[PDB]
């Protein structure tokens, strides 16, 4: 009210609600994952010119199998980060194998130095696509050597980026540091070329109950109250909408049932007092809210009252009757009596009466009084005029 | 909370314009006091509420379709009950009324009461009783017609009467376009609270009418240049939804006041103004409650059967 | 071909949302009301199997049996040089395969079995040359709708939509039988969903195939129909379980706009 | 501080918020004054036909038998002073027709 | 037609603001039918010539 002194009344003040405890994910859990382990344990890798493309989709590209390994050492995405692919989808990748020499691993940089790069495989100056570089000297390398991985391919002329010497002396577990075979994944992305189709595992949380809780189905988030329901849904319907156009009914990915969804309560409070002459004791009023639960977490209380109206704290409930003095609603009426505390009753009417109605009988007055009454009504009020510009 | 439901960018983007919203809540905290003062002036008009004597000797007429009967739980009579059977998601409240229909079917009844059992004395002073016969023929009187008229015709106007009610009550029960204005007065109040509610929906030019959506996909300057176009449009809507709400209220409460001039005058008392109580010689008049609304049986003398004669001054 | 006209067929469910008694209002793709449909001759010294262009989807329906019908083929070029959608069936499962097939000019199996001297018989089965360039494939859940013999009467309806917009091709189906072996009678249906392909590539011809040699032949008594989709506001009726089960189109005649309204 | 070019942007925000508020504010006024001009002719009736003869209207000009009146004025507005007679003391007594 | 009468692309642009269009449509029908119930109330109260 920005004032030292407030009037006789109820009062309006701050909002309430009640927040959420947690937050809940749920998602439809991956059978279907990519055939990584085959792909990294491939026997005998093809010609470094005949590099293999493999496209992948309709399987879950797991990547926590390459955190979660300790044989890989080397990893770095210049592109993105491992925090952020958790939520970072990638429309397609490419599994692409091929045998380079050890020690080309600071000429593979992308826009580097060395013709060797671009005689052999050229990559494009802007490939932040991650490397992964695990040791497997012994997994691919022969006691003998391999010889058929030739790199005579010096010709002279230039090989434009898709148009359309013989250093190795065998790959053996035996080889010194910078020279020992090693496998190279290639983690090709692109985007706006097709619709999002390979993405990381999303973990699940355990479903909960009766709690205020922010949820999040399928890409679907809200805060409200989680609790079974009776609805029907066809097999291939997901959500439930209300005549508002309001999300009121999901489906869970994992357990095939339909729960509804409820708002957390909440409501306007409100404060009445006397006049802050008769004293300062007040009484405060929640809208439309539970009132055997707020109390449950005047921290003594010993006053709850409940009504139409809303929870009602640090007023007694006497069963008399009065004129209503501050409203409240529904019937319901406050003041201000001694001893001194604020009291709660039902507002009267008036007070019963029953004439005396007969069919021979009449009442006539013997005399009178002369009263006198005010009224007051406005009239007109201030004029005033603004100067817009 | 209606505009940047769960958003403290939002609510801190707000907090520029500022005082917006307690202008708009204090207008609507004013609509609802109005809205409780209506009902209290029109109705609370009785200082006592009288009762009926236990024996219904009026003369020969019949009042038990209007009267109160105790054996319904319910304590409304059947006309009222005939009329009622007739007729929080998003941060929007409904406050309940402060008399209750019990409270409204007690006050209907003492007016009724007090009416046949004693004329128009209890609305001056304190209620004195009058046989009906003798009530009629002072309105009769009134009206500019003899009293021996009545005092031969009771039991034929009685007669009529009766049968006058048992049709009203027929013509209630089987129409269903008479309660139009009430009717009418629901449709309107829920319809705008329905658009309301649906204009969250809409872009306003925005990218996407999700806060969340836009927050998690655009970065920190386009992110906050959709809030604010967001905010833009949903205080826009707001602030026309309230508009229309004052000028709805300004019509309602013109006519909660013709309907208080109305009882008063016509209830209490019997008036000569022509068409205001009723079509005819106005008599007398009974009230009913009603969902959001008033309902009155205005009673009215007519002549029928007329002669030729001749005349001179 | 003779222009028969659909009078409440074409209706699908246009999401996945559950809704109940709520008269909902949407603007999508459909097959307005009683517009004129071709009804071809499904024969083999006649041969019916022309390129059909494909437009923004394709009403199509039948009433054959032991799927005569035995697949579609999609594409914008057909010759190699854009992969083509394949849906060719047989015996266990469905073998939806996406490749850049060879396609033969005349491609078509064509074979009488059990027609005349009820007798299975295949005179060539040169349908397929080789698979040069392939680069997706996507087998559904294996499955086979009611295709099989009904030879006892043509109590079925195979309705089928189909739909392809942002990389997407979507169908949807279902079998709704049917009493009278006449013309289409009038009756009211909504299609579901049943399958969707995330296959992402440009379709513009379509081509149906079709398994119904010249030794005494007669024309026979097969037949399919293709209409086509128009952009129109449609109100959809839902019931207490969540199924539609009416529609008016708001563009076709002034009671019908106020209805929208 | 800004040159001319980019200030344009900060002038445009405060020319619409001021706008804005100008515009609610001529809105209430003028429901305000709607509302002020019907209680005035109710005045104006109410002097008419109680201060310048007797109303055999209820409940019009008082509570109970309406006998004369007299104004008085007040800031921004007007005062009656109803007078009426009102039947007092009641004895009760047999009655026929 | 007032706002950005024959432009597809400017009603393409308008139909992302809501239902403005419809409420002040309504509004003023409303207006309309009020008059001629005016006249009418005010005039017509014999119905005998
Ligand atoms: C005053 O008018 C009232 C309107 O009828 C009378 O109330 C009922 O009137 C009926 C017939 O006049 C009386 O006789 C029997 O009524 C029972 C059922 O009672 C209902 O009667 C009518 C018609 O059914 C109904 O409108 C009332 O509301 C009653 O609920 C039926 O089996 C027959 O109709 C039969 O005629 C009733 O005794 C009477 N019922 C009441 C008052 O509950 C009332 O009689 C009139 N007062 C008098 C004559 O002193
Ligand atoms: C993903 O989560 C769903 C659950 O929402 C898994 O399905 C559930 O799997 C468990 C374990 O089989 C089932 O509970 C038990 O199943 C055994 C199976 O023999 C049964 O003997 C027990 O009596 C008990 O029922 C549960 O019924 C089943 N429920 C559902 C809705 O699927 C599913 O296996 C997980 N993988 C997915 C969905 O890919
Ligand atoms: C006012 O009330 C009554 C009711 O109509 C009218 O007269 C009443 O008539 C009955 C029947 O005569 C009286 O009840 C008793 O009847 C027995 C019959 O055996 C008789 O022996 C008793 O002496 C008694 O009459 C009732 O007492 C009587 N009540 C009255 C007030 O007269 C009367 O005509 C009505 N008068 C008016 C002005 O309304
Ligand atoms: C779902 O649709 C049905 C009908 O449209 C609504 O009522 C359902 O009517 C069928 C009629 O058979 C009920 O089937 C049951 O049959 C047994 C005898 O086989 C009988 O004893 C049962 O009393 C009942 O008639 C079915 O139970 C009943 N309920 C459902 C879900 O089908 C139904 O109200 C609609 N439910 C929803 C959520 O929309
Ligand atoms: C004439 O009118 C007066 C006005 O009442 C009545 O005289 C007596 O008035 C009282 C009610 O004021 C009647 O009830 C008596 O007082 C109260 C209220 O009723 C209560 O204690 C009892 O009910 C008590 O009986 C009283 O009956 C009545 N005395 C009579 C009739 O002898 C009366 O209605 C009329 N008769 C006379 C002689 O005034
Ligand atoms: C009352 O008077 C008019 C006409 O005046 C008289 O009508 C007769 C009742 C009688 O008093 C005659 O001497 C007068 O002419 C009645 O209307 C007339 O009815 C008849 C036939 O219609 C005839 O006189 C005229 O055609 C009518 N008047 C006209 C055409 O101007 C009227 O019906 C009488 N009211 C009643 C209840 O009878
Ligand atoms: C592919 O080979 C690897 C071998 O590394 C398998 O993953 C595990 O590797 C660690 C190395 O320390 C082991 O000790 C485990 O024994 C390996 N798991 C096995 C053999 O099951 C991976 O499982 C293989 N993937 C396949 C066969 O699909
Ligand atoms: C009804 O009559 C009596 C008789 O006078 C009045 O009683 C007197 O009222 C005057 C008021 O000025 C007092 O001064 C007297 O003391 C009262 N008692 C007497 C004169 O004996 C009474 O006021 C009248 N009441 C009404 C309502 O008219
Ligand atoms: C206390 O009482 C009076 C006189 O009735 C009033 O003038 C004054 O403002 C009141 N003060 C407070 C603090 O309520
Ligand atoms: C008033 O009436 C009885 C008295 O025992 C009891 O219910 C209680 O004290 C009061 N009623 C309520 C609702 O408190
Ligand atoms: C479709 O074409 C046939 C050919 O005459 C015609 O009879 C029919 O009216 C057409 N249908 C419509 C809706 O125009
Ligand atoms: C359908 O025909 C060929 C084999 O002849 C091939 O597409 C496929 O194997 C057949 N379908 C099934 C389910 O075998
Ligand atoms: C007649 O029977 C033979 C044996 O199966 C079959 O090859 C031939 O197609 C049949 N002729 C016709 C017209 O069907
Ligand atoms: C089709 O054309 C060439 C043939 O070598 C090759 O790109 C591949 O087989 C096909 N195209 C793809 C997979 O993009
Ligand atoms: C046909 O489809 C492709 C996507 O596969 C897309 O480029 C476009 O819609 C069409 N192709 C061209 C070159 O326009």
């Amino acid at each position: 009210l920005k004032s030292f002194t407030v009037e006789k009344g109820i009062y309006q003040t701050s909002n309430f609600r009640v927040q959420p405890t947690e937050s809940i994910v749920r998602f439809p859990n991956i059978t279907n994952l990519c055939p990584f382990g085959e792909v990294f344990n491939a026997t005998r890798f093809a010609s470094v010119y005949a590099w293999n493309r493999k496209r992948i989709s309709n399987c879950v590209a797991d990547y926590s199998v390459l955190y979660n390994s300790a044989s890989f050492s080397t990893f770095k995405c210049y592109g993105v980060s491992p925090t952020k692919l958790n939520d970072l989808c990638f429309t397609n990748v490419y599994a692409d194998s091929f045998v380079i020499r050890g020690d080309e691993v600071r000429q593979i940089a992308p826009g580097q130095t060395g013709k060797i790069a671009d005689y052999n495989y050229k990559l494009p100056d802007d490939f932040t696509g991650c490397v992964i570089a695990w040791n497997s000297n012994n997994l691919d390398s022969k006691v003998g050597g391999n010889y058929n991985y030739l790199y005579r391919l010096f010709r002279k002329s230039n090989l434009k980026p898709f148009e359309r010497p013989l250093q190795s002396y065998g790959f053996q577990p035996t080889n010194g540091v910078g020279y020992q075979p090693y496998r190279v994944v290639v983690l090709s992305f692109e985007l706006l070329h097709a619709p999002a189709t390979v993405c990381g595992p999303k973990k699940s949380t355990n479903l909960v109950k009766n709690k205020c809780v922010n949820f999040n189905f399928n890409g679907l988030t809200g805060t409200g109250v989680l609790t079974e329901s009776n609805k029907k849904f066809l097999p291939f319907q997901q959500f439930g909408r209300d005549i508002a156009d309001t999300t009121d009914a999901v489906r869970d990915p994992q357990t095939l049932e339909i729960l509804d969804i409820t708002p957390c309560s909440f409501g306007g409070v409100s404060v009445i007092t006397p006049g802050t002459n008769t004293s300062n004791q007040v009484a405060v009023l929640y809208q439309g809210v539970n009132c055997t639960e707020v109390p449950v977490a005047y921290s003594t209380g010993s006053n709850v009252f409940q009504t139409r109206a809303g929870c009602l704290i640090g007023a007694e409930h006497v069963n008399n009757s009065y004129e209503c003095d501050i409203p409240i609603g529904a019937g319901i009426c406050a003041s201000y009596q001694t001893s001194q505390s604020i009291i709660a009753y039902t507002m009267s009417l008036g007070a019963e009466n029953s004439v005396a109605y007969s069919n021979n009988s009449i009442a006539i007055p013997t005399n009178f009084t002369i009263s006198v009454t005010t009224e007051i009504l406005p009239v007109s009020m201030t004029k005033t005029s603004v100067d817009c510009t | 909370m209606y505009i940047c439901g769960d958003s403290t960018e939002c609510s801190n983007l707000l907090l520029q314009y500022g005082s917006f919203c307690t202008q708009l809540n204090r207008a609507l905290t004013g609509i609802a006091v109005e809205q409780d003062k209506n009902t209290q002036e029109v109705f609370a008009q009785v200082k006592q509420i009288y009762k009926t004597p236990p024996i219904k000797d009026f003369g020969g007429f019949n009042f038990s379709q209007i009267l109160p009967d105790p054996s319904k739980p319910s304590k409304r009579s059947f006309i009222e009950d005939l009329l009622f059977n007739k007729v929080k998601f998003n941060g929007l409240t409904v406050l309940p009324p402060l008399l209750t229909d019990e409270m409204i079917a007690q006050y209907t009844s003492a007016l009724l009461a007090g009416t046949i059992t004693s004329g128009w004395t209890f609305g001056a002073g304190a209620a004195l009783q009058i046989p009906f016969a003798m009530q009629m023929a002072y309105r009769f009187n009134g009206i500019g017609v003899t009293q021996n008229v009545l005092y031969e015709n009771q039991k034929l106007i009685a007669n009529q009467f009766n049968s006058a009610i048992g049709k009203i009550q027929d013509s209630l029960s089987s129409t269903a376009s008479a309660l139009g204005k009430l009717q009418d007065v629901v449709n309107q109040n829920a319809q705008a609270l329905n658009t309301l509610v649906k204009q969250l929906s809409s872009n306003f030019g925005a990218i996407s009418s999700v806060l969340n959506d836009i927050l998690s996909r655009l970065d920190p300057p386009e992110a906050e240049v959709q809030i604010d176009r967001l905010i833009t449009g949903r205080l826009q809507s707001l602030q026309t939804y309230v508009t229309q709400q004052l000028i709805r209220a300004a019509e309602i409460r013109a006519s909660a006041n013709l309907a208080a001039t109305k009882m008063s005058e016509c209830v209490l008392g019997q008036s000569k103004r022509v068409d205001f109580c009723g079509k005819g010689y106005h008599l007398m008049s009974f009230p009913q409650s009603a969902p959001h609304g008033v309902v009155f049986l205005h009673v009215t003398y007519v002549p029928a059967q007329e002669k030729n004669f001749t005349t001179a001054p | 071909p003779a222009y028969t006209n659909s009078f409440t067929r074409g209706v699908y469910y246009p999401d996945k949302v559950f809704r109940s008694s709520v008269l909902h209002s949407t603007q999508d793709l459909f097959l307005p009301f009683f517009s004129n449909v071709t009804w071809f001759h499904a024969i083999h010294k006649r041969f019916d199997n022309p390129v059909l262009p494909f437009n923004d989807g394709v009403y199509f329906a039948s009433t054959e049996k032991s799927n005569i019908i035995r697949g579609w083929i999609f594409g914008t070029t057909l010759d190699s040089k854009t992969q083509s959608l394949l849906i060719v069936n047989n015996a266990t499962n469905v073998v939806i395969k996406v490749c850049e097939f060879q396609f033969c000019n005349d491609p078509f199996l064509g074979v009488y079995y059990h027609k005349n001297n009820k007798s299975w018989m295949e005179s060539e089965f040169r349908v397929y040359s080789s698979a040069n360039n392939c680069t997706f494939e996507y087998v559904s859940q294996p499955f086979l709708m009611d295709l099989e013999g009904k030879q006892g009467n043509f109590k079925n309806l195979r309705e089928f939509v189909f739909k392809n917009i942002d990389g997407y091709f979507k169908i949807y189906s279902k079998h709704t039988p049917i009493n009278l072996v006449r013309d289409l009678p009038q009756g009211f249906s909504a299609l579901e969903p049943l399958v969707d392909l995330p296959i992402g590539i440009n379709i513009t011809r379509f081509q149906t195939l079709l398994a119904l040699s010249s030794s005494g032949w007669t024309a026979g008594a097969a037949a399919y129909y293709v209409g086509y989709l128009q952009p129109r506001t449609f109100l959809l009726k839902y019931n207490e379980n969540g199924t539609i089960t009416d529609a008016v189109d708001c563009a076709l005649d002034p009671l019908s706009e106020t209805k929208c309204t």
